[PDB]
């Protein structure tokens, strides 16, 4: 019933979103997202939104499936692999989190406002390898 | 823990 | 609708807050719609079936806005904003038997609130109009 909504109606209720957040109130904050996600099919943001909230509660396979559409719609963003790595991480899968890491490093390589991402991906590759070997 | 991109 | 249940009380008020906000600002389809959620979501509330009601006269659905204040006056029965705001579509709508009703109750109700008790003459004066 909300379908049709201005931009700027929908940035404020991103920026309702991204608040609750910040606040740790995640089941609210995803709930708002997923609205968003529903509204706008395209903006990367709502899905690095979603992906948040259910990485915060522990929804590691419905943070992956939300990360790797965001993914698909900002082939650039290091956010995606490296939290998705996290989600990985946190499941026991040693090779999706070496192929997030692998993938958020170079992403972040190529970006001068992504610099500590870009190490932290690099220190979580090596620490991956480390337990695959 | 993640950090969004800021709104306004 | 489905998805957007169960939101807590300062994301609701938050909500709300931003539809008055669109309201306030000429955005009155925007308002309508987070009204109209408002009104579905959460437990009843005065000021979404006002703000709605509110949306509605300003696109003139007048109609519509009428069955919000209707809603409205059934389930907060000493609010007076209801039967006046009722009574301003009622106009509208050139049925002035039930603007006629509105603003006398509009008025009555009024007079027994202090709070209210500029409200009572916007109502009185009005139905002194639809008496002729």
């Amino acid at each position: 019933m909300l379908r049709g909504l201005s931009e700027d109606t929908l940035e404020q209720l991103y920026a309702l979103g991204f608040n609750q957040y910040q606040a740790g109130k995640w089941d609210d904050a995803q709930k708002i997202f997923q609205a968003l996600c529903m509204l706008d099919h395209y903006d990367a943001r709502y899905f690095l939104g979603l992906g948040a909230c259910r990485q915060s509660l522990g929804l590691y396979e419905q943070a992956l499936q939300s990360y790797s559409y965001g993914a698909l719609m900002d082939i650039n963003e290091p956010r995606f692999p490296f939290h998705a790595a996290e989600c990985h991480l946190q499941l026991g899968d040693l090779d999706g989190a070496e192929s997030g890491f692998y993938s958020a490093r170079a992403l972040a390589a190529a970006q001068p406002a992504h610099e500590a991402l870009a190490a932290r991906a690099g220190a979580m590759l090596e620490a991956v390898t480390a337990r695959k070997d | 823990r993640v950090e969004l991109n800021a709104p306004r």
